[PDB]
């Protein structure tokens, strides 16, 4: 039944809580059991699913979210597949048992971005580990994220679970939220998305945890190729329309080869703008105070006609030269749109120094990327590394994945952190966090 | 602090490296816990500032204290520990943290340790001075510091009723569990509190509700015989949240106890809600792990079968090896058309006449449905063969290698290899070794597909109707049987079939991402020869044998060069066409193969960092074909070149008997406009794309599909 | 493991040995003594100076140059011969006068040396390997210039 307001909420908890406590006397052997047939259902479902995704978030390409659902709908089911989080955990002769316990209902919120790659990836870990989610989406894409969320439960449910194991809120709203966050029966935050509302989760007096982005910035010196990272930077800012987390937000290039990228991108697939458009570009990503929620995903070339100034079709991102590093100009902060920051550096050491700030400026520290030749400069990365606050160093490297890349990297997301800022770094979450680990001694 | 901090200046540590305050103050400390160049908190005490720590808007762990539960039942040592926890609570007068602070025991039990407790060290009571100590303790709503630390008998002499010196501590008796009652909270001081239990259940009951008051779980420790009532102990702990466990062990110390026991401190949390369990701090919370992760160059490969044997005959002569090689059971895996002819007594007859054990089997159709495949399992464990021979070309040679696979791995069911291996590019994930228990035999009987020897296999689940791609470098057979004596009277309607896959599988794996120096030239010779006398292959059949047998080695010889790179995106919608019009593979590819080339050479969205500088094109790679085969002018350009190339393909048709266009192939208008849609976007994701330079479109991949079926020339 | 340009050792079943006391030599062939995996590195030639390029190359120019016309060739193998040939007819030259100075040259060279040894792993040398094979052990010449000339 569909739920309409906190009256339905308060009940419709009761019965995942009825479920949670029969669900954690479940063993190790057909908790792995319920753990397959989720997973395949998950990646058997992609494209359906990605094609409906689209049709009323209005946002995207459905070509990319295909590969995004996939992938994370295997890796879930490629290194968490058999580790004891049930039962007995090890022992000690010392007799000392380390049996692990489950947390509980945990809340979650799935942003307007990946409305269902994040969707069935939290759904995933929690019947690992024995706890049940409900799950919050936006207005946006809720149709898109109760899909997915009701094809891993029927999943598991021809596999040995119970019922009412995984909820949803219909035609949800700000007030519904906050009596969910505040219920005294959840006690765990799974937060994704902007700084929009992972702010007030932190400030709810309960545990919680944010998949959050910040502003990841790529280091281009005069000694890096110069026609590889063009193109490799480009393609991933392309990516389901620059959208996914912790994408490049802007690029540092020192001053020898600023002129040479310059023309290089305008020819490739940029187009670069310096007129009274460039204030027109920034107003036009602010309508009060933050970002907006129109030209999210869009194409580059119609959020020019919006803005104002006419772009060729087959052109693919809009770069800005903006040297001032602040909160007045709007083009630091993470867009989640296909623009990229391009900055002047005098030489190297700068250029690092530089994006300190725009770390900073993100909050939490998640990827940071250098392009340069680690063969003859081995020194320079190695100084790279020990400047920055981040959980990922990339060199040579498109920040979130290609469409022979490498393979065995953890997804974009499922990396948070546990604060809002004072160098803090992410790290990758997975079924240890949502599980306590007792030891009785004899 | 100090003494840490001069023993660490000389050592080499810098002049100001921990400070502290003086005189402090609460308006003070506040500006020391805003301050923003602070980046973590570690709080210890009670309830009364980790409270405020929390909400700090900063990332804080506490080292909390939850009052923690005793429970003693019948079967209990009550001689024993009556003491354990008499000397656990006046050690430091009770001020440890995570100490007892309250005793649960069972009716049965509870008159014996009563006076027992008076006769130690307690000191009982129950008239108008039982009320008295409860309020002393709690004076505002909180704990009072006036009593923390101190002998039970002072603490007496503030009620104003006398305690003899000699006693340890002082116990209230009281049945009432909640805030009013001010005797169940921590109170740091040698003070317990016993409880009413009329059974053992009801005890533990008794002790959820005293950690949940607590907040945070510390520790749990409950006394009972460990060696008669195992069960019980196995009990206590699922009921329990706490990160401590102990059974007749005292809580925090003795003055022979475990030495390997972290302190009652250094055990912290990071929440006051309920239902949170502490865990140890060690030096892993106050560090920060970074990755820095490099590219590295990708390693290419070329994979085949041990041997391969092929000429006229060579099926006996390489079935004798097997012979003279110890192996006594083998299983035929076969199709339907072939067992009716003459095709199965050349091999059985040879092994009877050695010796071996063959049994049939008969019933794999023109598409495996993981339902056969099953049972076909089924009679491969029940017989335990040593050698499996595949027969049969296509369906039933992919099929066999899934039988090899649950034949020598019977726990691991299917669907688990559905979402591990899907794709040979992935080097991370290994397959459980084989050839252990058995090895295979590949034999053909088409000219065509080399699927004897590349590691694919697709499994269809007939419930549904979904396939399940299966490719690693594992089921490869260890023999590969290519003969022609089988292929002489195939009819020539069929015999270019085949024929053309090859051509595609071929002239696909040249332009694919993963082609290698290694893989190239094979996949040229393939080429080379078909222009020769493949077409007299068709006119002829039997006339001319050997072009026949020519074109056979052929099929292998394509299909040993995709086995190392995978094909293109024109097999990928020749497998989708096939699936849902019926319509047999070999022709899918064949029509659209002279369509898909000139989506490959244009200007055209493509992928990149591959394929785009690294590969040098894929428009001058076909211009390769038309020199290397020999039907270029000594002078031209490669625009025009590929046009004679296409040119030739589609005058081969003229003779090669194949269809202009899709609907001339045998399908209606009616069931193509209302699954076109359905049937595109799902090309684009059956392992293919990894070849074809080009990075394909759903809105591109359709008009191909619309432009072949009125047989107009695709043109921009 | 191959750590020479020019000798496909690592593929084809071949091995010879010399008596003691006496001289004659000892050829071994079975194709049980093929690796069952062989490695092609091409970063451990890297210095080998122009007078083993030089040598190695040639050794396998012949290598597939005869078995292409070996009695023993079948359409199996003079698809990867005539393969060599066109890969050593433009960087043999280019990974000689330049050297490492041009590392792509160089690792085509190394790679199309073990392609020759797939070719005559399975159709056999002719007459010019083997006088080139007796004729460099008693005049002690290198293996190279003994089919060069």
């Amino acid at each position: 039944m569909a739920v309409t307001n906190v009256a339905e909420l308060n009940a419709l908890v009761e019965r995942v809580k009825k479920a949670q406590r029969e669900y954690a006397s479940f063993t190790q052997e057909q908790v792995d059991k319920i753990f397959r047939a989720a997973a395949l259902a998950a990646a058997d479902a992609r494209i359906p699913l990605a094609k409906m995704a689209v049709a009323e978030s209005g946002m995207g390409i459905v070509e990319d979210k295909v590969i995004k659902n996939h992938f994370a709908s295997e890796y879930i089911y490629n290194a968490y597949k058999d580790e004891k989080t049930c039962g007995v955990l090890s022992e000690d002769d010392t007799g000392t048992i380390t049996i692990a316990e489950p947390i509980g209902i945990i809340c979650g919120i799935v942003p307007t971005t990946n409305p269902t790659s994040t969707a069935i990836f939290k759904s995933l870990i929690s019947l690992k580990t024995r706890n049940a989610i409900i799950f919050s989406p936006h207005p946006r894409a809720k149709d898109a994220t109760n899909k997915a969320a009701d094809i891993v439960l029927q999943a598991a449910i021809a596999a040995g679970a119970p019922k009412d194991l995984i909820g949803w809120i219909d035609q949800p709203s700000v007030e519904l939220s906050n009596a969910l966050m505040h219920h005294p029966d959840i006690n765990l935050i799974l937060a994704t998305g902007g700084p929009g509302m992972v702010k007030a989760a932190y400030s709810s007096g309960k545990p919680a945890i944010g998949v959050g982005a910040g502003n990841t910035p790529v280091v281009i010196d005069e000694t890096a190729d110069i026609k590889r990272a063009v193109a490799s930077v480009l393609m991933s800012k392309t990516f389901d329309n620059g959208v996914i987390c912790a994408s490049e937000q802007s690029v540092v290039v020192v001053d020898s080869v600023y002129d040479a990228v310059r023309e290089r991108f305008a020819t490739h697939g940029g187009y670069l703008l310096q007129g009274k458009e460039l204030k027109a570009v920034q107003d036009v990503i602010l309508k009060n105070g933050a970002l907006n929620a129109a030209i999210v995903g869009q194409p580059a070339y119609k959020i020019a006609e919006l803005a104002g100034f006419s772009v060729p079709e087959n052109t693919k991102i809009l770069i800005g030269e903006v040297t001032v590093v602040d909160e007045s100009e709007p083009f630091a902060h993470e867009k989640l749109s296909p623009t990229l920051a391009m900055y002047r550096a005098k030489d190297f050491e700068d250029a690092v120094e530089k994006a300190e700030k725009l770390v900073a400026m993100g909050g939490i520290g998640h990827t940071s990327c250098l392009y340069t030749d680690q063969d003859n400069q081995p020194a320079r990365v190695s100084y790279f590394g020990q400047k920055m606050k981040t959980a990922r160093i990339l060199i040579n490297t498109p920040a979130s994945q290609g469409g022979l890349y490498n393979f065995k990297l953890a997804p974009s997301l499922t990396l948070g952190c546990g604060s809002w800022g004072g160098n803090s770094i992410s790290e990758n979450v997975g079924p240890k966090h949502l599980i306590n680990k007792k030891t009785v001694a004899k | 602090a100090d003494i840490v901090l001069q023993a660490a200046i000389a050592a080499g540590a810098p002049k100001d490296l921990i400070g502290w305050i003086d005189q402090p103050s609460v308006e003070l400390s506040n500006a020391l816990m805003h301050h923003p160049d602070i980046n973590l908190i570690l709080a210890t005490g009670g309830p009364g500032m980790v409270k405020a720590a929390y909400s700090s808007g900063k990332p804080a762990i506490g080292v909390g204290a939850g009052n923690t539960p005793v429970v003693i039942d019948e079967t209990a040592d009550i001689k024993r520990a009556v003491a354990s926890v008499l000397m656990s609570k006046t050690f430091d007068n009770g001020v440890i943290c995570a100490s007892e602070q309250s005793v649960v025991v069972v009716d049965s039990v509870y008159d014996a340790v009563r006076e027992r407790f008076a006769t130690h060290g307690g000191y009982l009571l129950q008239g108008k001075e039982l009320k008295a100590v409860q309020d002393v303790i709690l004076k505002n709503g909180a704990l009072n510091a006036a009593i923390v630390g101190q002998p039970a008998y002072k603490i007496a002499e503030l009620a104003g009723f006398s305690v003899p010196e000699n006693t340890k501590i002082l116990i209230g008796e009281v049945t009432v569990v909640d805030e009013s009652e001010p005797f169940a909270h921590e109170k740091l001081s040698p003070t317990l509190a016993m409880y009413r239990a009329k059974d053992f259940e009801d005890a533990v009951e008794k002790a959820e509700k005293l950690v949940a008051m607590g907040g945070i779980g510390h520790t749990s420790c409950l006394y009972t015989d460990q060696d008669n009532q195992p069960a019980r102990v196995s009990y206590f702990g699922q009921k329990m949240k706490t990160a401590r466990i102990l059974i007749n062990t005292p809580a925090s110390q003795g003055g022979l106890y475990n030495f390997k026991l972290a302190p009652s401190l250094t055990l912290g949390c990071g929440s006051w809600g309920g239902n949170s369990i502490s865990e140890n701090v060690g030096p892993k919370h106050l560090i920060n792990k970074k990755t820095v992760a490099k590219r590295a160059e990708n390693m290419l490969w070329h994979k085949l079968p041990k041997s391969i044997y092929f000429r006229r005959g060579s099926l006996p002569i390489a079935l004798d090896e097997v012979i003279t090689d110890g192996h006594k059971r083998a299983l035929i895996v076969t199709d339907r058309f072939l067992f009716n002819n003459g095709y199965a007594d050349q091999i059985t007859s040879v092994l009877k006449a050695a010796g071996v054990e063959t049994e049939v089997f008969f019933e794999v159709e023109a598409d495996p449905t993981l339902s056969i495949v099953r049972k076909g399992a089924e009679l491969a464990n029940s017989f335990k063969p040593d050698v499996i021979i595949a027969l049969g070309g296509g369906s039933p040679m992919d099929a066999a290698k899934i039988m090899w696979v649950m034949y020598e791995h019977p726990e691991t069911h299917f669907e688990e290899l559905a979402l591990r291996f899907m794709d040979i590019r992935k080097r991370i994930y290994k397959f459980p070794k084989m050839g252990v228990k058995a090895k295979m035999i590949a034999v053909t009987t088409t000219s065509g597909t080399g699927s004897e020897v590349t590691p694919f296999a697709v499994v269809t689940d007939d419930a549904t109707g979904q396939k399940y791609p299966l490719a690693d470098y594992a089921l490869t057979p260890d023999m590969a049987i290519v003969d022609a004596n089988l292929v002489m009277d195939m009819p020539k309607s069929l015999c270019a079939f085949g024929g053309l896959d090859a051509v595609t599988h071929a002239m696909e794996a040249y332009v694919s991402v993963l082609a290698s120096e290694f893989s190239d030239g094979q996949a040229l010779q393939a080429l080379k020869l078909l222009k020769e006398y493949l077409p007299a292959s068709y006119h002829e059949g039997s006339k001319n044998p050997v072009a026949r047998e020519r074109v056979h080695s052929a099929a292998t010889i394509a299909g040993i060069a995709f086995a190392n790179a995978f094909l293109g995106v024109c097999h990928s919608m020749a497998h989708k066409l096939g699936s849902q019009f019926h319509i047999p593979h070999g022709l899918a590819n064949a029509l659209l193969i002279c369509n898909v080339i000139r989506y490959n050479a244009n200007d055209n969205t493509k992928q990149t960092a591959f394929s785009q500088y690294d590969r040098p094109q894929a428009r001058r790679r076909y211009a390769e074909i038309a020199d290397h085969l020999g039907l270029s002018a000594p002078g031209d350009r490669t625009a025009a070149k590929i046009e004679k190339l296409l040119a030739w393909l589609e005058t081969l048709k003229a003779e090669l008997g194949i269809p202009k266009s899709i609907r001339e192939a045998g399908v209606q208008e009616a069931d193509f406009l209302a699954n076109v849609d359905k049937l595109s976007e799902d090309a684009f994701d059956d392992q293919c794309t990894g070849a074809n330079p080009r990075y394909p479109l759903i809105s591109e991949l359709k008009q191909i599909l619309l432009d072949t079926y009125y047989g107009r020339d695709y043109v921009e």
